[PDB]
């Protein structure tokens, strides 16, 4: 006979965004209605000394 | 005749103590050049 000792599957481990220090540069915000809008703006008003 | 305690950096040298002040904080984002950044001509 020929013997099949063992069969193995991938033990792949998941990764997540916030678990990476790269999120430190980020500021993640979830927004359900983002699909509707197409623009995002912020306004700065600065005067000099 | 009254004094206010404020904190700065002080260098000690030759039995005299001198105040260290970086005036960059005054001239930021303004039109007038900081006079301590001078030009020099050599022939």
């Amino acid at each position: 006979f020929e013997a099949i000792f063992g069969t193995f599957c991938n033990r792949l481990e998941w990764v997540y965004f916030l678990t990476s220090g790269l999120a430190a540069a980020a500021h993640a915000i979830k927004f359900h209605d983002l699909n509707k809008l197409t623009t995002g703006k912020m306004l700065f008003h600065v005067q000099v000394p | 005749h009254s004094l206010t305690p404020l904190s700065m950096d002080v260098i000690r040298l030759g039995e005299k103590t001198v105040i260290m002040e970086n005036l960059r904080r005054v001239y930021k984002n303004t039109d007038t050049k900081d006079p301590l950044e001078r030009n020099v001509d050599l022939t």
